[PDB]
């Protein structure tokens, strides 16, 4: 059965026919939940904001710039590439960059290298169209988005499959947070261009559309002061008193 | 000439100028990540003579996700799409930091192709895994619908890869099998004794 031919025949994307898409992961999810910091968040216009005010340096950065391709204030790859992400990333740290499906797959890699990362995974968000069976440069209908994982310094699969969201819904699948958190990469987690709707325990969310803020740099740093400076986010809290 | 054609050769050394021009090139290189090519040998492949206007399909994994983009650009292409093949078993279930459920194929464009059927297919293939390193046959159908009837060339193919409208190059093909008279003629003057060396 050729699902490419089938898509040509019917309009049902081949990913509509992927099926089913040890346990133990539930305990790990529970440890993550126990060690998570309180959600912290800050309304900031990132184009005018000195991101060096965001301290301390982060173990994980999730970067979700609002690309114009998402709509059919937008950020171009010119804008994104000029963010000084290297100035707030910890010497050993990770980045997850939503790159879209067009020139971002190239320019996002330039960004990763510019900020000092090397790409170690390419996570594809594959969009089904079970419910509703073109870029001038495009050769094919684009039915997926890429989130690039980068590393600097010294149970999941690289696919997320959900239905294509309604028009104008720009949210990314919350499953990306699950993948990131299951890596147990450390506890200082920054989500740039997040929204009220993406605020989450264990994350600092910074973005222009946030309606409220609670970020205080000293309070935030106090979550990671000794004896908690090196926890992975997947281990029990350290007994106080 | 419509039926399958092929040349057993070392792609590093074949004079590919004898083959003419192609609407589509596909390559599944043995990236240095049996025999492989070094990064320099890949860069030096004479891909630029194979097309004037058309598309290149380039399979990549691991750090060839980046090296393949470098070669694509060096050879004169712009990457304009990226196909992913979701690998399933016979029951449509998906088979370092993450498990890998897919393989990637970069799509490059050179010049200004006219008369291709862009947008008929989507950029996700769902198809069963077969032998080690065997790409899914769906890609030939997508390419045929994109560019029906035109001349195509596959680099680093194996015997199961030979297809009508395609010329297949690779060093585990069985001899030389050419039927297009223009290609036969140019092959004979360039290789009068049938030996492809140096
Ligand atoms: C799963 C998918 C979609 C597919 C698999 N890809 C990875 C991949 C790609 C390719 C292979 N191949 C297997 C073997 O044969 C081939 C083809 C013929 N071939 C040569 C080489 C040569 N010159 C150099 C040379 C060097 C040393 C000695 C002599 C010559 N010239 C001509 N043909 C060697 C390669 C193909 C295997 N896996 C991932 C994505």
């Amino acid at each position: 059965n050729d699902y490419c031919q089938h898509f040509v025949d019917t309009g049902h994307r081949p990913q509509n026919f992927i099926r089913d898409v040890r346990e133990l992961i539930r305990l790990k999810d529970e440890l993550i939940a126990k060690s998570n910091t309180p959600p912290m968040y800050l309304q900031a216009d990132i184009e005018a904001f000195d991101i060096r005010e965001l301290t301390p340096k982060f173990d994980v950065i999730l970067l979700e710039p609002p690309l114009e391709e998402y709509y059919r204030k937008c950020w171009t790859w010119d804008d994104i590439m000029k963010l000084e992400i290297d100035e707030i990333a910890a010497p050993r740290s990770f980045i997850f960059l939503w790159c879209g499906s067009g020139e971002g797959l190239d320019l996002g890699r330039v960004c990763l290298r510019k900020w000092g990362y090397r790409r170690c995974e390419d996570i594809c968000w594959i969009k089904t169209n079970k419910n509703n069976p073109l870029d001038p440069k495009a050769v094919f209908q684009r039915t997926k988005e890429h989130c690039l994982m980068g590393i600097k310094g010294t149970v999941d699969i690289d696919l997320i499959i959900t239905e294509e969201p309604e028009i104008g819904n720009i949210e990314k699948p919350v499953e990306i947070f699950h993948i990131i958190e299951h890596f147990c990469l450390g506890r200082r987690r920054l989500h740039l261009f997040g929204r009220d709707s993406t605020i989450r325990p264990g994350w600092l969310t910074v973005g222009p559309t946030l309606t409220n803020s609670n970020y205080n740099a000293e309070t935030y740093a106090s979550y990671f002061s000794a004896p908690n400076s090196y926890l992975t986010g997947c281990t029990e809290e350290i007994e106080r008193l | 000439l419509f039926p399958p054609q092929w040349i057993c050769c070392d792609i590093r050394y074949l004079d590919v100028s004898i083959l003419g021009k192609f609407a589509v090139v596909m390559a599944d290189p043995p990236w240095d990540i049996y025999g492989t090519l070094t990064d320099d040998e890949m860069r030096r492949l004479n891909i630029p003579v194979l097309q004037d206007d058309g598309f290149l399909f380039l399979w990549v994994t691991g750090r060839a996700m980046e090296l393949g983009r470098e070669c694509l650009n060096l050879w004169g292409y712009e990457r304009v799409d990226e196909i992913i093949w979701v690998k399933t078993n016979q029951l449509q279930r998906i088979i370092h930091w993450l498990n890998h459920g897919k393989e990637h194929c970069l799509v490059g464009v050179k010049g200004n192709p006219q008369g291709f059927n862009q947008g008929l297919d989507c950029d996700v293939i769902v198809a069963e895994v077969r032998s080690t390193s065997h790409k899914p046959d769906e890609i030939y159908g997508m390419i045929e619908r994109l560019s029906p009837g035109t001349r195509k060339i596959e680099l680093f193919g194996r015997p199961h890869n030979v297809q009508p409208n395609w010329i297949t190059l690779g060093n585990q093909l069985d001899g030389i099998h050419l039927l297009d008279p223009d290609v036969v003629a140019r092959f004979k003057q360039r290789y009068p004794d049938g030996i492809i060396s140096k």
